[PDB]
């Protein structure tokens, strides 16, 4: 009765590709403020057909400031033990 | 046992899972390379105090 | 010596005997894993030890300004080029003996001619 | 550049569900596998 939502963790989003990427300070300094990401393309990300090297490619918003060509460095290729998880709050009401 | 534990429940969920870990680099082939550069050496260059 | 590791909570495992087969097992104290044992030493009491003598070896050991060089010839590339520096053992039993790191091959062979 | 690659769109999530939702990272500490799905 307190709650009106299960509580168990949910699983259905688990079976998601994610990727753990590390941005500059001038990349990072506009893609977290909430004042932004409205859902606008920032870019786009081109891949090899052979593989063994990626990199991201920016549109022209970025008003000729910083480099539209960026190379994506894989770190490690095969990771494990590494998940991403969220929480929101609960119905406090029935 | 113990009765009481004190828990606080929330709403969680996995929301994805991480396969590959990448570091951007800009490019040094690009014409707006170097001014970069130009924003990481005026860091040490500040002095925010007076 | 080889201090081997457990499988499923990466405690160290210490040797146990069984006495049905007579045979070397190390076993974990705490989560109860059991592998057998690939060699019969279990301790090594090192008193007049050579370890060492040449740590510190880098890719680029001759970057360094202070290390002096020579002229002796590396002996397996036929090099000129080398620096020497003497054993980083500090205790007062060691003798003055030099080991030569060849900037060509990173080789590390010694000057000595008693023991080699 | 010859089209001897693949390249996808890159857009930004709506922040209309960003709001009251935070997006955490979790790491397994282990040697191991650890799979919640099936482990
Ligand atoms: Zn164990
Ligand atoms: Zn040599």
């Amino acid at each position: 009765k307190v709650y009106e939502e299960s509580l168990d963790l949910d699983l259905e989003r688990s079976n998601r590709q994610v990727w753990l990427v590390r941005l500059p300070m001038f990349l990072a300094e506009k893609w977290r403020d909430r004042n932004n990401l409205h859902g606008q393309e920032l870019g786009k990300i081109r891949i090899n057909k052979d593989g063994s090297k990626i990199t991201l490619l920016l549109n022209e918003n970025d008003n000729d400031s910083i480099p539209h060509e960026y190379d994506l460095e894989l770190t490690k290729k095969v990771v494990e033990n590494e998940y991403v998880f969220t929480e929101q709050n609960l119905k406090k009401y029935q | 046992y113990i009765p009481y534990v004190k828990t606080i429940p929330k709403k969680t969920a996995i929301v994805g899972t991480v396969c590959h870990e990448c570091q951007v680099m800009p490019s040094m082939n690009d014409p707006n390379y170097h001014k970069i550069v130009e924003q990481r050496r005026n860091i040490v260059k500040l002095n925010n105090k007076e | 010596t080889t201090f081997r590791f457990c499988r499923d909570c990466n405690n160290m495992l210490y040797p146990r005997e069984d006495k049905e087969n007579n045979r070397l097992l190390f076993e974990c104290r705490t989560c109860s894993y059991v592998e057998e044992a690939g060699s019969p030493l279990v301790y090594r009491h090192e008193l007049i030890t050579n370890i060492g003598e040449t740590a510190g070896v880098v890719q680029d050991i001759g970057s360094d300004p202070t290390l002096p060089r020579s002229d002796r010839e590396c002996p397996k590339c036929h090099s000129r080029e080398n620096v020497f520096f003497q054993s980083q053992q500090r205790r007062k039993d060691t003798s003055m003996v030099l080991f030569f790191v060849c900037l060509s091959c990173s080789h590390i062979f010694t000057s000595d001619q008693k023991n080699k | 550049d010859p089209n001897e690659y693949n390249e996808f769109p890159l857009r930004a999530i709506p922040k209309e569900d960003l709001e009251n939702m935070r997006t955490h990272l979790l790491k397994f500490q282990s040697k191991k596998k650890i799979n919640p799905v099936t482990d």
